[PDB]
């Protein structure tokens, strides 16, 4: 997640068809995003480590939320009414089809269709951020410099410490 | 057929727009020593296409703090009394004839005004404010001498109907009875019009852009159209008040050719004037218009109420 | 010895006053501002045809820089670094060594033409005429680094120029 | 005085080789003078003189359509001016 | 119904525009971008806050004054009575207390805007 | 903005249009030029006063150099100090037809400006073909001038000055007997003969409230 | 330039002279060729009614002279 | 193709329009400024090649950074760049623009516009001719000629 992704925007702007359609209201999907210059560092410190030349690395963050809840914080952040509506997957994917239809950058597909509902696998046999000197930063702290384009001109100036931060599932 | 002839109309009207911002750069530029598009197309033919095309390319934007409704709305507007302002126009025949032609072209004149308000107020920035505040200003200043200006000049008429000044011109051009009410007339079509010496609301110099700071593409080129639509209807409107062609009903085309050239020429005026003079402060406007124009405006309303009753001239068609 | 601007009295008899009176009600200083405009309308226009046409330059323009060479087609250049020791702007970088032969010649001789202010003291220090600004000012690029002139830029300069840079010098030495 | 300036327009038009040289003049440079030849480049750009234009008009060179590697027929610069016609061109000597 | 199927074609040509210029172009906006505009930096206070208005006073005379104009627009058929004596004298009437309200307002700095 | 000069940041309140306060910001074009200088020789620091008042040029090459002068006790010869002179006068006509013409585009009497600029457009041409630049000469010096005048720069100099006083009077004849140029300009920043020289005014700013002061 | 100026003014009067032209072409073409009638009043308007019912093709522009009353 | 061919021309056209109508911001910082008026005054008429000024960046093509960048500068450049809507284009002109110049040591001076904004010509000069500038602008007037955005989309 960052400034230019496609995760916390792409939430976002479904605000604009009204309600969030979400498969199974979100309740059995469980996520874990990764700040963009914590991967960059990873990276970067990866190239000057010598010892990660032939290794295998997870990049995650530090907590892990349900979909359903992560969605609401995100519409929180932004100020924006959250309408969930809970949506059949056959129905989502032949959304996701028609979109794909487009000649440009889509705004869906079914393979974001299928991704955005797929849990976040638990890797606990691989090295992490932490193997590699970096602290991973949580969305709680990098959020709003995301979501404050989202908001409308009267929640422009609402501080980052106002929005009740989301609960998580941390085993 | 009737569509045929509304697209008949608003088309060449922007073609002709669209080109009256070329003989624009390019007399103001022969008046300052220089010569102005020549490049784009043989004699900057092809720079109004080119112009467009640049501006309706580019991304628009919508500013954070902005209104969005409003500020969608008031090119719209804008654009859209600028087309209409021309279908009562007598070219001898107008698309849509009406009792009351002058009166109506009032209203929508003072409709247009709402556009520049609303565009300077949801743009949610200081200089679009004032901006917005000095078009009330403006408003404030021309609204009333500018009405009574007609009310006085069609006393002459009869009626209101702007086909009946063709035939109260048959002979002799309504300026050679009411020159000071034309030039007063001139004046507040020039500040009516945004136009300088009475560029107030942009204020390119003083506020950068004014109230359209924040419009940028298509929606800034969709103000930019209305604007030069308005200063071409202005000055037929002009044309027809105070220079009568002569009409002949079997051949319309030579009425047609002669208020051409006599519009074509009142607005290279406009741009004669916007080349020579500097720029009004927008107090020393509202002064100009209340203490000049508004004393002789009234005078010259009881004159031209009196005159017709002094000398058994009263026009027909109560 | 002064004068004073704006110390005129305007005279108070009836012939002035409705002279005032008309100028008042029928704008005629606004009139002769127009026909001033009107007039400069039908002028021939100062615009040249550029690229077609040119704008006149002289012999002691400052231009891009080169490096020349004697008829021989010996550099000029003996990295005595007089140039780069009153550079204002510390835009020249010299490094010397003796040649193969025994000459003193550079081996670095970089001009940062994004440090230079084209101000010709270089070519005032040279005592040699080895390094000149050129007649050439139309060398635009799209990236910093191309402005950033090693000795083989400067002495292509040199061999691509000179036939103009020479007969500049041949017309200007004799107010040097 | 009327009818001179026409004829003289026709003049210039019949003075580029035709209607086809004319309207080429015409897009290429934007100008439909025509002047005295003073010289031709070896890259094929021809300079003309006219002395009784104003000083900055009473030179200037029409461009050649190919020079070193591409072509040139609408992509002209002031770079292409070979230096020994530079100098005469921007008024540095009064000698081709 | 001529007038509204123009009103209507011009709207529609209008809205046409706005929506060509809105979805044809490419669109990069980002907060830097979108951010209000007082030519180098960042606003000191909001454009929403009060403005004042040093012709107050001639903005309340100009609603009086405009309601002038449509007691004197029906003149052109006050004309075409038979009473033409009436008409005139109520005609001048009505303007003269027009230029005497313009009067009083006038010599009593009405037309001067607050400092 | 177009009124700011590029660099000037002027925070205004404002009472409606009615200006409250003006608290001018400085510094957008501080080059530290002065702490350049002391690692300049006297010659290698001359061209940075070119760049002082980019409109005046060789004005200030003059004070330059003749503070430098009296520090050296030395003297210029005659007919650089005649150059300079002619030169120094050259450059007041440049300095006064960017200062009236773009006060007049402010305003927004923006025709003078291309009418003025042709012939400021010639001086530059006189500078270029006496010092082989534009703007920036550098051609005034401690102890004179860099080169002497090429051969016929004296005969196009008197036929641009021969016809200079039309093209004032042409300006003249479009701002000065205006009524919106008076309007805009008559009683406005009106300042005391006492506050100007409190002030430290100099120039036109002291002799415009009839103080008879030119050094 | 000053006679380039004329291309574009004449561009321009070329679009200006279209509306009028049209207007007056497509009144002719759509009223019998007898350019439109005109009706500010109710009486104008009555007259235009009754052209229309005695046509006897439903439209006013047929004028039906001496040669309808046998 | 036909599909290649109709993206070519499409390309052709839009280059066209946006090279043919170059609308630089009302801008400028020192010494470059009175070379771009110059530029600008009738000798030159930069509006005869289609080039006008215009004081809104939302209404601007292309910012020209003539004069030196300072600390104090770097970020109302940087705010009134990013207001620009695209495309946009950014001219270097003149040494302190270029690279720092001969304030290039200098404590308060960027060392060169580029480090603020992308830049896609430099102009050499101190300051350049106003013939010069006209030769950078025509330079970008031929580069944007060059562009092929709806090729490379067709060939995605
Ligand atoms: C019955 C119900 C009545 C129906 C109302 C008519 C339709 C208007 C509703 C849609 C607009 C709101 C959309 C929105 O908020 O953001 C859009 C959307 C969301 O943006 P966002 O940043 O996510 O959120 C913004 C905030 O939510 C909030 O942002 P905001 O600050 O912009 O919110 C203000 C907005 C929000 O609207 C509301 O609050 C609720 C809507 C109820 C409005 C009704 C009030 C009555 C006003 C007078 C009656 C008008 C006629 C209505 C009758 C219909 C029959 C014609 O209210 C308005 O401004 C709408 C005014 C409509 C009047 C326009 C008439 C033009 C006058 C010209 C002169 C007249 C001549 C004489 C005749 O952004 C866009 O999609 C782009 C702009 C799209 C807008 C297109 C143009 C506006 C609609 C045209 C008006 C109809 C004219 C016919
Ligand atoms: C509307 C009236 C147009 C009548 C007209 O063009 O004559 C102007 C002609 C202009 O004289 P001028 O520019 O003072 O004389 C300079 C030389 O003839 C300078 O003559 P030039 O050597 O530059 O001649 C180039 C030639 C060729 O120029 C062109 O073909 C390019 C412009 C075509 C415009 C069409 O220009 C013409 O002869 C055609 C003039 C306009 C034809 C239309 O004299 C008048 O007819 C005055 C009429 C009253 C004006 C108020
Ligand atoms: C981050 O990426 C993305 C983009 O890029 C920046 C987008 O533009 C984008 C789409 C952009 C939206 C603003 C589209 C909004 C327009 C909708 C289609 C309006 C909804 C329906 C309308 C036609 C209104 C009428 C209502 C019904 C009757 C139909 C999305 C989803 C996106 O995710
Ligand atoms: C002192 O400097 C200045 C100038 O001088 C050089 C100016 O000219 C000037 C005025 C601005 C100019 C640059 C003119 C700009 C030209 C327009 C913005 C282009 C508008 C043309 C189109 C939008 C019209 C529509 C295009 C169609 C072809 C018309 C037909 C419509 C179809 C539906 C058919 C300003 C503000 C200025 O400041
Ligand atoms: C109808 C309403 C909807 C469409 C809206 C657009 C209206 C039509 C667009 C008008 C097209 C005119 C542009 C053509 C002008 C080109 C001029 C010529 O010079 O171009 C040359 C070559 O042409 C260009 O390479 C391409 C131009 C033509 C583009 C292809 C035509 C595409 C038309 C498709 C129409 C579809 C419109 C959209 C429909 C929905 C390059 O030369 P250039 O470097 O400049 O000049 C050098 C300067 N010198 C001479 C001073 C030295
Ligand atoms: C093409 C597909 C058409 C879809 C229409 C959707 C319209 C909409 O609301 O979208 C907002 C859209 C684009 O914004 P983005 O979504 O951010 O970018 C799109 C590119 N990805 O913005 C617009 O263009 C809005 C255009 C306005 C619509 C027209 C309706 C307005 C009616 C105005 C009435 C007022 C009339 C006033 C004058 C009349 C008085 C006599
Ligand atoms: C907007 C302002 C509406 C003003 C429209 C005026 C049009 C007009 O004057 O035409 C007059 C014309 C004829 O009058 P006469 O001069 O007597 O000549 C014919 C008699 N022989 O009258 C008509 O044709 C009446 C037609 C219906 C009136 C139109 C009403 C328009 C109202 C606008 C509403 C906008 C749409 C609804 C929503 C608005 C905002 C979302
Ligand atoms: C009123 C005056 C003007 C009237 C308005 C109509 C103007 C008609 C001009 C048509 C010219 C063709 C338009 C081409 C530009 C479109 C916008 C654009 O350049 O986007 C390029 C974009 C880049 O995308 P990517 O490479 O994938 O991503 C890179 C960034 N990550 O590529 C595209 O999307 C190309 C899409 C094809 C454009 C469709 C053109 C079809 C013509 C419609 C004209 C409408 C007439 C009404
Ligand atoms: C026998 C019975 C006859 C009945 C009476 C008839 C006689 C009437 C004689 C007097 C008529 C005079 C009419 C003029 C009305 C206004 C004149 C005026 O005084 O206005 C100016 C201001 O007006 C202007 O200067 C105009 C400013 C804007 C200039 C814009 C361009 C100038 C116009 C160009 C040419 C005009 C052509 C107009 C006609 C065009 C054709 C329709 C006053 O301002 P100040 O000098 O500042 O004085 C105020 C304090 N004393
Ligand atoms: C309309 C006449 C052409 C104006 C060209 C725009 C000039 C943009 C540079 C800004 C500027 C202005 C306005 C200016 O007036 C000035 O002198 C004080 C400067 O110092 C060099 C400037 O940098
Ligand atoms: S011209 Fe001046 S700044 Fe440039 S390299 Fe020579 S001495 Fe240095
Ligand atoms: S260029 Fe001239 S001054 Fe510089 S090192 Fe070489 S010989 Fe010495
Ligand atoms: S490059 Fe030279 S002329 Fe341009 S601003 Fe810097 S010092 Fe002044």
């Amino acid at each position: 997640f960052g400034r230019e992704d496609r995760f916390l925007n792409y939430f976002a702007s479904m605000r604009w068809f009204g309600g969030v359609p979400l498969i199974s209201l979100g309740k059995e999907t469980v996520k874990q995003p990764v700040y963009i210059v914590d991967v960059s560092k990873g990276i970067i410190n990866a190239i000057k480590d010598p010892d990660a030349k032939g290794k295998t690395f997870a990049f995650v963050g530090p907590n892990r939320y349900l979909l359903f809840d992560l969605v609401q914080y995100i519409f929180a952040v932004a100020y924006r009414p959250f309408l969930p509506y809970p949506l059949p997957h056959f129905a989502y994917r032949w959304v996701g089809r028609l979109f794909e239809v487009s000649p440009f950058e889509p705004w869906t597909t079914r393979d974001k269709v299928e991704r955005v509902h797929m849990s976040d696998m638990t890797l606990p046999h691989l090295p992490g951020l932490e193997d590699l000197g970096i602290q991973a930063t949580p969305l709680e702290l990098k959020a709003i410099e995301v979501l404050r384009r989202h908001r409308t001109y009267r929640w422009l100036t609402s501080e980052m410490e106002d929005v009740k931060p989301a609960k998580t599932v941390n085993i | 057929m009737f569509m045929i002839n509304i697209l008949s109309l608003i088309i060449p009207i922007l073609l002709a727009v669209a080109f009256l911002t070329l003989v624009e750069r390019k007399v103001l530029g022969y008046m300052q020593l220089r010569k102005g598009p020549n490049v784009v197309g043989p004699y900057g033919l092809l720079q109004p296409i080119a112009d467009a095309l640049k501006l309706f390319t580019k991304e628009p934007l919508r500013p954070a703090t902005s209104s969005i409704s409003m500020f969608i709305i008031a090119p719209i507007l804008a654009l859209s009394l600028a087309l209409t302002m021309w279908v009562p126009l007598p070219m001898p025949y107008p698309l849509i004839n009406m009792n009351l032609g002058v009166l109506f072209m009032l209203a929508m004149s003072s409709l247009a005004v709402y556009s520049i308000l609303w565009s300077g107020w949801a743009s949610n920035s200081k200089y679009a404010l004032i901006g917005a505040l000095r078009a009330v200003a403006q408003t404030i200043s021309y609204e009333v001498t500018l009405a009574i200006i007609l009310l006085s000049v069609l006393l002459m008429n009869g009626s209101y109907t702007l086909s009946t000044l063709i035939t109260t011109q048959e002979h002799i051009w309504m300026i050679f009875t009411s020159w000071p009410l034309a030039m007063m007339w001139f004046i507040s079509t020039l500040a009516e019009t945004n136009r300088a010496p009475f560029d107030l609301t942009e204020g390119e110099s003083e506020l950068v852009s004014g109230f359209n700071v924040e419009y940028a593409a298509g929606p800034f080129a969709m103000f930019f159209m209305a604007e030069y639509a308005n200063i071409i209807m202005m000055n037929a409107f002009t044309a027809i008040l105070f220079l009568g062609a002569s009409h002949d009903p079997h051949t319309p085309e030579l009425y047609t050719i002669n208020f051409v050239l006599k519009t074509l020429a009142l607005t290279i005026t406009f741009l004669w004037i916007r080349a020579s003079y500097p720029r009004f402060r927008y107090d020393q406007l509202m002064h100009l218009l209340w203490k000049s124009f508004l004393p002789l405006t009234l005078a010259l309303c009881m004159w031209h109420i009196s005159l017709p009753i002094m000398t058994a001239s009263i026009p027909p068609q109560s | 010895t002064y004068k004073f601007v704006n110390m005129r009295e305007p005279s108070m008899d009836m012939k002035s006053v409705t002279d005032r009176a008309a100028q008042t009600l029928l704008w005629t200083e606004l009139v002769r501002g127009l026909g001033m405009t009107l007039s400069y309308l039908f002028r021939e226009p100062a615009t040249i045809n550029y690229p077609f046409e040119k704008g006149p330059l002289s012999p002691r323009f400052r231009g891009e820089h080169a490096l020349r060479r004697y008829p021989s087609g010996e550099e000029r250049c003996i990295a005595c670094k007089l140039c780069e020791a009153v550079c204002p702007a510390q835009a020249i970088t010299i490094e010397a060594e003796p040649r193969a032969d025994g000459s003193r010649r550079t081996t670095r001789y970089d001009i940062d033409m994004t440090k230079c202010i084209y101000c010709g003291f270089c070519q005032e220090a040279c005592p040699v005429d080895a390094i000149v600004e050129g007649p050439n000012f139309e060398f635009s690029t799209e990236t910093h680094e191309e402005l950033l002139y090693n000795k083989e830029k400067l002495l292509n300069n040199g061999d691509k120029w000179e036939a103009e840079i020479a007969a500049n010098i041949q017309a200007d030495y004799l107010y040097r | 005085e009327l009818v001179q300036v026409l004829r003289r327009g026709l003049q210039q038009v019949s003075g580029h080789g035709g209607l086809r040289g004319y309207l080429r003049v015409l897009f290429r440079a934007n100008d439909v003078r025509v002047g005295t030849l003073v010289g031709e480049d070896k890259y094929g750009n021809k300079y003309y003189e006219d002395n009784k234009q104003f000083f900055g008009r009473h030179r200037w060179v029409i461009y050649t359509t190919e020079m070193n590697g591409r072509d040139t027929f609408w992509d002209v610069d002031g770079s292409m001016v070979p230096p020994e016609w530079h100098r005469w061109l921007h008024c540095m000597t009064d000698d081709p | 119904m001529n007038i509204m199927l123009t009103l209507l074609t011009n709207v529609t040509l209008a809205s046409l525009l706005v929506l060509i210029a809105f979805w044809l172009p490419q669109l990069n906006a980002y907060s830097e971008k979108t951010s209000p505009y007082e030519c180098g930096f960042d606003p000191m206070g909001s454009a929403r806050l009060p403005f004042s208005m040093k012709f107050f006073l001639v903005a309340i005379t100009f609603l009086l004054f405009d309601l002038e104009i449509a007691l004197l627009l029906p003149l052109p058929w006050a004309s075409q009575t038979n009473n033409l004596k009436t008409m005139l004298t109520m005609a001048l009437f009505l303007l003269i207390l027009l230029a005497a309200s313009l009067a009083y307002e006038w010599t009593q700095k009405g037309l001067e805007w607050a400092e | 903005h177009p009124a700011a000069h590029g660099v000037l940041r002027l925070v205004m309140e404002l009472s409606g249009e009615m200006v409250r306060k003006c608290d001018p910001h400085i510094g957008l074009l501080h080059r530290g030029t002065e702490k350049l200088i002391e690692y300049k020789t006297y010659l290698q620091a001359l061209p940075y006063f070119d760049r002082l008042d980019y409109v005046s040029m060789m004005c200030n090459e003059q004070a330059y150099s003749l503070a430098v002068e009296k520090l050296l006790n030395i003297q210029p010869p005659p007919r650089a100090q005649w150059i300079r002179v002619l030169f120094g006068e050259i450059t007041r006509l440049l300095n006064h037809i960017m200062a009236v013409t773009t006060h007049a585009l402010d305003i927004g009497a923006m025709t003078p400006f291309f009418w003025m600029f042709e012939e400021r457009e010639k001086m530059f041409e006189f500078y270029e073909r006496v010092s082989g630049a534009r703007m920036h000469a550098a051609y005034i010096r401690p102890g004179g001038v860099h080169q002497d005048l090429p051969l016929g720069l004296l005969d196009d100099i008197y036929e641009f000055s021969k016809n200079f006083s039309f093209r004032i009077d042409e300006l003249e004849e479009m701002l000065t007997n205006n009524r919106i140029w008076r309007n805009r300009t008559v009683d406005i920043g009106v300042v005391t003969a006492e506050d100007a020289l409190n002030y430290g005014f100099s120039g036109v700013m002291l002799r415009g409230s009839g103080i008879q002061w030119d050094l | 330039m000053w006679f380039e100026i004329l291309p574009g003014i004449a561009v321009m009067a070329a679009c200006l002279f279209i509306p009028g032209m049209a207007t007056a072409h497509i009144h002719k073409f759509t009223n019998g060729g007898k350019e439109k009638r005109v009706a500010h009043f109710s009486y104008q308007w009555n007259l235009m009614e009754r052209d229309r019912r005695i046509s006897g093709v439903n439209r006013y522009h047929v004028t039906k002279g001496l040669e309808n009353i046998d | 193709s036909r599909g290649e061919y109709v993206v070519a021309k499409l390309d052709d056209l839009v280059n066209w329009a946006r090279r043919s109508s170059l609308w630089p911001m009302t801008f400028g910082l020192a010494c470059c400024a009175v070379e771009m008026m110059h530029m600008a005054a009738p000798r030159y008429d930069m509006d005869r090649f289609g080039v006008v000024f215009r004081a809104s960046p939302r209404q601007s093509d292309v910012m020209i950074v003539a004069g030196t960048l300072t600390n104090k500068m770097a970020p109302a450049l940087r705010k009134v760049y990013d207001q620009m809507p695209e495309p946009r284009y950014v001219v270097s002109m003149g040494s302190c623009a270029n690279g720092g110049g001969y304030y290039h040591y200098s404590y308060s001076v960027v060392r060169g516009c580029d480090r603020i904004v992308p830049v896609d010509i430099y102009v050499p000069g101190c300051p350049p001719t106003a013939e010069a500038l006209l030769y950078g602008i025509l330079q970008l007037q031929r580069k944007i000629k060059r562009e092929k955005r709806l090729r490379i989309w067709y060939r995605r």
